[PDB]
């Protein structure tokens, strides 16, 4: 699954 | 839906100064067609964290400021010497970019698989990345 | 029927490319269909001599394609900001066989494009872009 | 126009 640094 | 790719070589791989947390940055790119959009690519070479400190890490980050709302699928791989693909990775589905928004995998690759020289993932230390992106919505 | 599609791509150390009139740069391949794959061949200093003060750029289509082939092509040059530059365009549509390759003898100047003035080599980078509309059959 | 190196 693919992810972030931020909200 | 707009369809665009990019090659990226960095060199010396194995030699980059850039610490856990830091970025390397690759040249700012477009997706063309009636947005002009604005992309680039994000490269933690030893991770984020202590969590991932024994992976790459990579992201796509847009970069201009979008007049409507975007989404996008995208796809991060390596080049071999051969220029074969290798060691994809993929969003199963679209996601949402506002400007400065980055998305991509905080563990794509060991650090440890990269370097070692029987995978031929580091040819002349260089390291190619290949990004296919297709934007759905604008 | 029409497919659009682009393709970046980033050469480090342009001014330090050994080639010479004649010699090839060439792209990975790239694609979307996702059979037909496409790729860019740079000669860096010229292709003969009468382009020998330009580089030159093409298309080239790579894979066997089930159906005839006819597409339109865009080349340019991103800046730092990743904005088209320089960009010719072959404004008609060109049938493309297997092996097949259609560009610019005369992209541009290379005494444009190795003068830091124009900002055209960041940091010694040369970043080609290329949009491509394929219609087949 | 755009040229060729094949025929």
């Amino acid at each position: 699954k693919a992810d972030t640094t931020t909200p | 839906v707009v369809k665009f790719s990019y090659m990226w070589t960095i060199n010396n791989f194995s030699f980059c100064r850039e610490e856990m947390g830091e970025v390397i940055k690759s040249s700012t790119f477009s997706s063309g067609a009636n947005d002009k959009l604005k992309w680039c690519l994000r490269v933690n070479p030893k991770g984020l964290d202590e969590e991932s400190k024994d992976y790459l890490s990579l992201y796509l980050l847009l970069v201009s400021c979008p007049k409507s709302e975007v989404r996008a699928k995208f796809k991060f791989s390596i080049l071999n010497a051969k220029g074969e693909e290798t060691k994809a990775m993929e969003s199963q589905r679209a996601y949402r970019f506002v400007q400065g928004k980055d998305w991509g995998f905080k563990k794509f690759i060991r650090r440890n698989f990269l370097l070692d020289e029987a995978n031929g993932l580091l040819p002349d230390d260089k390291l190619t990345l290949f990004c296919e992106v297709s934007v759905v919505q604008d």
